[PDB]
């Protein structure tokens, strides 16, 4: 039964593990999109200045 | 079936009476069959079997321990990266809300001491971190609510079907 | 930066995991802290000292947190079995790599055979303080009591040898 | 003589095993609780990222 | 090969650069103890075949290999191997043999370092460290009896 539980907990830990790197992947892609929105903002600010 | 093909037609020469008596007195006859033992060298044999099974048992237990420790280290790592992702989610939320305020601007144009004492209290609890009659009533009340929640869920499902 | 972060009680637990989840990496970090403490121009020694102090600060501030605090690893207590059941033994003996406490007791033992007592109480007061305070906060944490007292009394004859030169 | 040998085989490890197993059950339970808690952290971080 | 020269360097530092009176007597003892070691600068003990057969009997191939590599008395080779062994935990990730090679290097280094710290403490024309005069004279006398031996 300990073999059973340890294998299942291994699935659980691997799951949380991959999920952490995936949420970090979203955290990266979202800062990437946070920079292009800033690019659009900069242009909007320039238009307002004009 | 093989169990009944083996345990009967009696064994190496133990008399049948003792064999059927040990078959009837068998506790956990599914998890064990009566095995014949002869004298004291067979007791040494059973001690050897116990020793080898003990070796295998410690081995498989340590294998489960290895799985456990690996899951644990990887779990600590995952629970570390989760917070990374969450704080980055906060920063990206700042970014998105700012971008939305921007597209709202350009195109659409034309206590503290309580907090301090609360921190002191949380720290005090961290420091703290470092009657048989009642249990009857408490089990009874947990049981009562355990029954009630069932009716609650059933009401929810009936409301569902009605919807 | 490290002591400064270590000031936050909210991170220590997670940081503990971040320190241990890799065995060889935990071992490397420990070897490094130990080397630093073992370090045998004014600004250079100044920063080295202030380091040792900040190290001790992380330690002491940890030894108040609940377990497993990082210091449980740092002084070498086993976080794998019930920490009271840890077997703190001499550096290298049976393969025990130098834990913090061994270096500490060395730093306090320096000069204890000279009639003027351990050199550290003369040369480095604030250290000697932090050291003794560490020894205490160790001995009083109940879970730490047993092995601490045992290894203390039997291995190095600490109490008699040191107190034989009081008062500081 | 074999009687005495069986008397000499007297067993102590079989006493140690049961203790080890009773401890390993709790160890698997500790890992179980840990994964259970990290699962909800995953749920919340996923909610925020979404 | 290392402990002795290191003790020499430490004592001489204490007596000459650190100006410890308590160090001058130990300095005289150390100089009289290792006078041939400074007289025969960097001469290591040659190989001894009975030492090889004895250490190969104990490490065996290890001591033989060290005696092969450095032409050292294989009993001194066994001393060095055992010393690296007693230092094995202090060199995490190097075999006792590698520890011994490093240790022999350290021994030559310490002998040369003490020889320097001697030649400097001498009564000099460019610089003279503030030593007890008898210490300067002892260092200078050992240095003169040494340089007479063709140390250059």
């Amino acid at each position: 039964t300990l073999h059973r539980e340890m294998e299942k907990v291994k699935l659980d830990q691997k799951r949380l593990d991959q999920e952490l790197d995936f949420i970090l992947s979203q955290q990266k892609e979202l800062e990437d999109l946070l920079t292009p929105l800033e690019e659009s903002v900069k242009e909007q600010s320039g238009t307002i200045y004009l | 079936v093989q169990i009944k093909q083996l345990i009967q037609n009696p064994l190496s020469g133990v008399d049948p009476i003792i064999w059927e008596q040990a078959k009837v007195d068998n506790p956990d006859p599914e998890r064990l069959i009566p095995v014949p033992m002869i004298g004291f060298k067979e007791l040494l044999r059973r001690l050897e079997v116990q020793d080898q099974m003990t070796k295998q048992h410690q081995s498989r237990l340590d294998i489960i321990s290895e799985d456990i420790g690996e899951l644990q280290k990887n779990q600590t790592t995952t629970m570390a990266k989760i917070g990374q992702y969450k704080r980055k989610l906060m920063e990206l939320s700042h970014r998105v809300l700012q971008v939305l305020i921007k597209q709202e601007i350009q195109r659409k144009s034309g206590f503290k001491g309580r907090l301090n004492e609360l921190m002191s209290q949380i720290r005090m609890q961290n420091h703290f971190g470092a009657l048989r009659e009642i249990k009857q009533h408490l089990k009874q009340q947990q049981e009562g609510v355990s029954h009630l929640i069932s009716i609650i869920k059933d009401n929810h499902e009936d409301i569902k079907l009605i919807e | 930066i490290l002591c400064s972060i270590s000031c936050n009680s909210k991170i220590q637990e997670k940081i503990v995991g971040d320190f241990t989840q890799d065995q060889n990496v935990s071992q490397k970090l420990m070897v490094g802290f130990v080397s630093c403490l073992d370090s045998e121009q004014v600004k250079q020694t100044n920063i080295r000292y202030m380091t040792k102090i900040h190290i001790l600060n992380l330690l002491i501030t940890s030894l108040e947190m609940k377990a497993p605090n990082l210091a449980m690893f740092l002084l070498g207590y086993e976080l794998k079995k019930p920490v009271s059941t840890t077997n703190l033994q001499d550096s290298g003996v049976l393969g025990c790599p130098r834990t913090c406490l061994h270096s500490i007791l060395d730093i306090l033992r320096k000069g204890t055979d000279v009639r003027a007592g351990p050199v550290a109480v003369w040369d480095t007061p604030h250290l000697a303080e932090l050291c003794y305070q560490v020894i205490y906060q160790l001995c009083a944490c109940a879970d730490t009591s047993g092995p601490t007292m045992r290894y203390l009394r039997t291995s190095q004859d600490f109490l008699f040898s040191q107190l034989q030169h009081l008062p500081f | 003589q074999v009687q005495e040998e069986i008397s000499r085989m007297s067993s102590k490890a079989m006493l140690k095993v049961q203790e080890d197993i009773k401890a390993l059950k709790q160890l698997l339970s500790v890992a179980s609780s840990g994964l259970q808690r990290n699962a909800l952290a995953i749920d919340k971080l996923k909610i925020e990222t979404a | 090969l290392w402990g002795p020269y290191r003790e020499i360097w430490q004592t001489v530092l204490s007596a000459l650069i650190k100006r410890q009176p308590e160090a001058v007597h130990s300095l005289d003892i150390v100089l009289k103890k290792y006078k041939p070691d400074f007289i025969s600068l960097f001469k290591n003990p040659p190989k001894s075949a009975q030492q090889h057969e004895r250490v190969q009997k104990a490490l065996i191939k290890e001591a033989f290999i060290l005696s092969d590599l450095y032409n050292i008395g294989e009993i001194a080779a066994v001393e060095l191997l055992l010393i690296g062994e007693q230092q094995q935990p202090t060199f995490h990730g190097l075999t006792r043999g590698l520890v011994a090679i490093l240790l022999y290097w350290d021994g030559k280094s310490c002998m040369a370092e003490s020889l320097l710290h001697l030649i400097q403490a001498r009564k000099g024309k460019t610089f003279t460290l503030d030593h007890s005069p008898e210490v300067v004279s002892m260092v200078t006398r050992f240095t003169d009896d040494l340089m007479e031996q063709g140390l250059t």
